[PDB]
RNA sequence: CUUUAAUGUUUGAUGUUCUAACGUUGACCCGUAAUCCGGGUUGCGGACAGUGUCUGGUGGGUAGUUUGACUGGGGCGGUCUCCUCCUAAAGAGUAACGGAGGAGCACGAAGGUUGGCUAAUCCUGGUCGGACAUCAGGAGGUUAGUGCAAUGGCAUAAGCCAGCUUGACUGCGAGCGUGACGGCGCGAGCAGGUGCGAAAGCAGGUCAUAGUGAUCCGGUGGUUCUGAAUGGAAGGGCCAUC
RNA sequence: AAUUCCUUGUCGGGUAAGUUCCGACCUGCACGAAUGGCGUAAUGAUGGCCAGGCUGUCUCCACCCGAGACUCAGUGAAAUUGAACUCGCUGUGAAGAUGCAGUGUACCCGCGGCAAGACGGAAAGACCCCGUGAACCUUUACUAUAGCUUGACACUGAACAU
RNA sequence: GUUUAUUAAAAACACAGCACUGUGCAAACACGAAAGUGGACGUAUACGGUGUGACGCCUGCCCGGUGCCGGAAGGUUAAUU
RNA sequence: GUAACGGGGCUAAACCAUGCACCGAAGCUGCGGCAGCGACGCUUAUGCGUUGUUGGGUAGGGGAGCGUUCUGUAAGCCUG
RNA sequence: AGGACCGAACCGACUAAUGUUGAAAAAUUAGCGGAUGACUUGUGGCUGGGGGUGAAAGGCCAAUCAAACCGGGAGAUAGCUGGUUCUCCCCGAAAGCUAUUUAGGUAGCGCCUCGUGAAUUCAUCUCCGGGGGUAGAGCACUGUUUCGGCAACAACCCGAUGCAAACUGCGAAUACCGGAGAAUGUUAUCACGGGAGACACACGGCGGGUGCUAACGUCCGUC
RNA sequence: UUUUGUAUAAUGGGUCAGCGACUUAUAUUCUGUAGCAAGGUUAACCGAAUAGGGGAGCCGAAGGGAAACCGAGUCUUAACU
RNA sequence: CCAUAGGUUAAUGAGGCGAACCGGGGGAACUGAAACAUCUAAGUACCCCGAGGAAAAGAAAUCAACCGAGAUUCCCCCAG
């Protein structure tokens, strides 16, 4: 395992979010990338990932 | 004696129009992050009952 | 129900609960209907002592029937478009 | 001891061989593993993940060999 | 008023003493020419003991049950789900305690795209360099490489390097394949919005096939769907998810 | 050895010859000190071995006396039983034949005797396996529980000290 | 001496003897929801439980595990507040 | 117990090749009869004559019937 | 004196025979053990079922005991065994797949029957279009194997000979899929719906794993 | 009878006669048949009792949605598809 | 001391049988869940007490839903 299941968040006022994983064992940096957001129907900037 | 219909059953299906039943799917109420948004996105709308099983619904609810 | 021996079909399907609790007070008139409303004005009631309804209900819709003829003025209740037409095509009225 | 297990069905093969009603898309192919076995071609292609042979507009298949070295092929004209 | 100390006070903590509940299978009296019992007197003990409710421990003393299947009889041993090859008779599919080997994951790059590149091995020649470090030329041609089994595939590379990025997007889906079913797989194209490219175009995760758990019961976020006189609320549904 | 698998261990004694027995050795598969160790006079319908006497136990049976058996008269059962015109052999065959094939043999019916076959009679195998059967039993299986026991509150009060 | 009435009489149970352990009497313990009763009209030279089983010579080393006995200072800890 | 042609028995009653004849089944044909489906003739409600064809059958499915006791038709009928 | 000795009554029960549809649901006969003792016996009394009693065998508790007898819950449950009763007529299976605390049971599918619809649907033969890596063969490749050609005894490589389920630079018969055609076939074919039974198969042929190319062996495919 | 398979030496029956096993109640779904028809039909009860009365009520003529809701449409979705 | 407790007498009433139905106190297991603990069987069987021709229950601190209904009891619906 050693992958813990990390869920990417919308920076927008919604609630919307993502869902994935990351090797925090060596990534304990928290990732952002940028995702779709049905709320806002706009790309934005999604973060939250240990 | 009134037939008692099989609650539990009566509970997941619901006749259509006429004979068919249309239920809800499965595998799409737990461990999703490890799923195709595609496959569950194919899974959120209600389905008619295979017409192979569907013998035995109509008879788990006698009354439906 | 009993699938042999491995998980019943109404078991490996989830399921998708609630119950109106408000639906059963609401019924479903029928363009048919009306012309045996006894009389005029189609009243929130009416269709009740009329044998038609339901003394527990509370809310109806019009709804056409394929029929209306005698020109009647609904009151008390609701309609689809499609009636609050056929109902005025025979010098209907409609309460609201 | 050891010795047993095997994975199961996976047909992987040629459903709509030769010419066929060819919808907008069967298959003709679905030897999956495979790239050159069955290479995408025609008016169809698709070649999906498991390079299943896609087989786009309605037609005739065809299986062709075009190519410099062998090269399968499967193309479908229109019927 | 606080940080802090005597007075009263309140209250918990034990420790003493007291009597008056409570005990007495001490001694008398009466009921009664009774050993039970009851009332009385006295002594001893004394808010203890004992009991009721609640509560932690202990509890085969007792009670109800469970303690899998396949299996060349049963047991022992082994096996039980998923992937690859052979068996499999040139479509699919097919058995055995048949022969072999793997999975229960890994990657924010090992994904996307644009641009570019191409091995293994040997021979010859070259400082330290020799069996083989790096350099040069020739032969050679997928014998290399492929995150991990095997089979299939890969040079237009699916192999290798770098720039820029997040399509590992959301909603849908003509139409197919594969299953008894629950399901599972492939998918052009459509709408919204992205990234890379001059552009045609490519992108809905990885070269593909293992890397997995139905239902229930719940937990977390969202929602003017519902909410038992009404307004809320709890709770329920719906979507996301553990 | 009531304990030793190898095992009839090896040696000695007894025998004409002793896988048992007695005395030893020790290599104790896998004795051992109150789930007692080693001894022990006496006792024992107790296990093993030996001998003297005794004998039909035996070599090897013989005769004899009684109770049946057998015959007659009276009374009068039983289990079992698909139907019988119910032979041998060799083969065949649901795989060991009175009944099938081929062949051989055989006038019809009793009485007394024997038990090789009728997979003879008897008991829905007790062994074995199976059943998501049963019962008792065990335990650090599970879940409970009487009992034992802990504390809180109540019946339960008055004071002082710290 | 006792035992499987009806396949086992024995090497089995019993026994006197020994040892451990509990029990201060309203004893331990046991029957009983209780009252009450046995123990015992007995009282530690007594009663119950367990193991060994005349007698003789004896009965070694291990307390790590389990149980039991004692301690409980501290750590964890129910109801309750 | 002959017991490794079924037996007898066979030098060909064995075998090879060739050819014709015959025996041989509930198969096929002939004749008579029955039931289902199709055709004619027909004649047509009806309806039959001819013809074509079908009719082994466990589990099991379908369709037709027989008879028994009691009720009506019954204060009828049969009946000493 | 003595759980002392011998031995009747009396109590018991070690041995053998006989009985075994007995004289008898434990005896008879000949022996046998105790016989002043934890002795033996009459009469009456008290322990009651998960309870009693037990010098301990699970022994006894009325010919019954690892939980008595009688009545009730009660027609317990029994995926098991057995049995299932008149006649005729038509059709007619399965012994497989997939699941299953499942394996001699079940459930969906498959195969039967009955009904209702459906197109020239379905079958065979012909011709056309297809992908194929089996049989066979072969040895470039993966391995394996000989014999020669140089190797301070042999790879590699050259030539010559073979072998393969998990070898293939080759490659059928044939099966299958589709297209068109004629005839034949009392729709044979598909969908849906009422009723199923059946998921122990056996042998023979062909292709095979396993076994000894043993087995009326075992496991698949196919007729 | 049970079986892949039984003359089977596998099960059951000595024989006879009488008895002996797919029922019944309510519910639900088909098939046939009768009534009526976009309508069909009553329950209890009343009763001049198998009438007649009683339509409380059930089923069907409308469906989709999780529902609010909408409605020959409706869900899904921002959504036109 | 009184007074109680206890004693005697008399007058009344009880006691015990009973078939079902009824109220109350106590209360199973087989079985089903294809195993079995929750759950089921079932507040059934069974034991006990009490009463009547009936018992029980009964005149809203009841429902309703902003309109209103109007004790209890029994039948049919609502509704598997
Ligand atoms: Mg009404
Ligand atoms: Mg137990
Ligand atoms: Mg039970
Ligand atoms: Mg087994
Ligand atoms: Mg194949
Ligand atoms: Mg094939
Ligand atoms: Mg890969
Ligand atoms: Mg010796
Ligand atoms: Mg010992
Ligand atoms: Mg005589
Ligand atoms: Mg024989
Ligand atoms: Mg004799
Ligand atoms: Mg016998
Ligand atoms: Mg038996
Ligand atoms: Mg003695
Ligand atoms: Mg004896
Ligand atoms: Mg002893
Ligand atoms: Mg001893
Ligand atoms: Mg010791
Ligand atoms: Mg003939
Ligand atoms: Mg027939
Ligand atoms: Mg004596
Ligand atoms: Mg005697
Ligand atoms: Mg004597
Ligand atoms: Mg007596
Ligand atoms: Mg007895
Ligand atoms: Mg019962
Ligand atoms: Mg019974
Ligand atoms: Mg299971
Ligand atoms: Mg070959
Ligand atoms: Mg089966
Ligand atoms: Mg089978
Ligand atoms: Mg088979
Ligand atoms: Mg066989
Ligand atoms: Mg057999
Ligand atoms: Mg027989
Ligand atoms: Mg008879
Ligand atoms: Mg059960
Ligand atoms: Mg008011």
């Amino acid at each position: 395992g050693i992958r813990e299941k990390i869920k990417l968040v919308s920076s927008a006022g919604t609630g919307h979010f993502y869902t994935t994983t990351k090797n925090k064992r060596t990534k304990p940096e928290k990732l952002e990338l940028k995702k779709f957001d049905p709320v806002v129907r706009q790309h934005v900037i999604y973060k939250e990932a240990k | 004696p009134k037939i008692k219909t099989v609650r539990g059953a009566a509970k997941r299906f619901k006749k259509t129009g006429k004979g068919g039943f249309k239920h809800k799917h499965a595998n799409l109420r737990h461990i999703l992050t490890k799923k195709a948004t595609k496959r569950k996105r194919h899974l959120r709308p209600k389905a008619m009952v295979s017409k192979g099983d569907l013998g035995l619904v109509i008879a788990c609810l006698p009354y439906a | 129900g009993f699938e042999g021996g491995q998980m019943p079909l109404y078991r490996r399907l989830p399921k998708f609960g609630f119950t109106s609790r408000k639906a059963a007070i609401t019924a479903e008139i029928r363009l048919s209907d009306l012309a045996k409303v006894e009389g005029g004005v189609v009243d929130l009631n009416t269709l009740k002592a009329a044998n038609i309804i339901g003394i527990q209900i509370e809310f109806a819709k019009v709804i056409l029937a394929g029929e209306v003829t005698t020109p009647v003025t609904v009151r008390g209740l609701r309609v689809t478009k499609g009636a609050r037409a056929a109902i005025e095509a025979a010098g209907g009225k409609i309460e609201e | 001891g050891g010795s047993t297990r095997n994975g199961r069905d996976s047909e992987a093969k040629r459903l709509g061989v030769k010419r066929f009603g060819g919808e907008s898309v069967l298959a003709g192919s679905i030897i999956v593993r495979q790239r050159g076995t069955k290479f995408h071609a025609g008016a169809n292609v698709g070649c999906g993940r498991d390079h299943t042979l896609f087989a786009k507009a309605d037609g005739k298949v065809k299986f062709e060999v075009k190519g410099p070295k062998n090269r399968k092929f499967i193309s479908i004209e229109a019927e």
